């Protein structure tokens, strides 16, 4: 009944990734996405439509570090589809397997712990 | 501590590391079942097995 959103930005992993599995909410709000994501959180602010489907990562930064952390997210972190970021290289390129080496040794080193808690972490994370 | 609920979970998780299938350096089979893994896990297929497997009993 009540007119409901699924703002997703063109050029990005969240409309393919939609059309690509259930090719079927997309069509209902192809004519919804907004232009950027502070316009978006406008929008969210703004009571016309309170949804969002966006990365997991992006959102759980803004709910942490909120003006108050007001709006929040469905679920505890229930993602659709884990697959997380990634390194661009060149194809073929000599240097692919080092950059691996370096990445899993300072995944062992417990450093980008602290790069995390140094950037996104958030205010109200400990905070129920 | 599910089943023979007696002790307790304290502690965080840390050194995260998703349970992989190593081989030789030579195999024929490494990127099929890779493949075959991926599909697994995209269609849920491993979801149903953890329902009806471990994820079964509380107290």
């Amino acid at each position: 009944s009540p007119p409901f959103r699924f703002g997703t930005v063109p050029n990005g992993s969240t409309e393919r990734n939609i059309r690509n599995n259930y090719p079927y909410m997309h069509q209902y709000m192809t004519k919804f996405n907004q232009k950027g994501v502070e316009d978006a959180l406008v929008s969210l602010k703004t009571g016309k439509l309170d949804a969002f489907i966006y990365d997991a990562a992006v959102l759980n930064y803004k709910a942490g570090r909120d003006e108050g952390c007001k709006l929040v997210t469905i679920g505890s972190g229930y993602i659709f589809a884990t697959t997380g970021y990634g390194i661009a290289l060149q194809k073929g390129s000599p240097w692919k397997r080092q950059i691996d080496l370096a990445l899993l040794q300072f995944v062992g080193d417990g450093e980008m712990e602290e790069l995390e808690t140094l950037w996104l972490t958030g205010i109200c994370h400990n905070e129920k | 501590a599910s089943q023979k609920c007696d002790l307790v979970t304290t502690g965080e998780l840390f050194f995260r590391s998703g349970f992989g299938i190593g081989m030789r350096k030579d195999s024929p089979w490494k990127q099929n079942v890779s493949l075959s893994i991926l599909k697994s896990h995209e269609n849920g297929f491993m979801e149903d097995l953890d329902k009806t497997w471990v994820r079964y009993q509380e107290c």
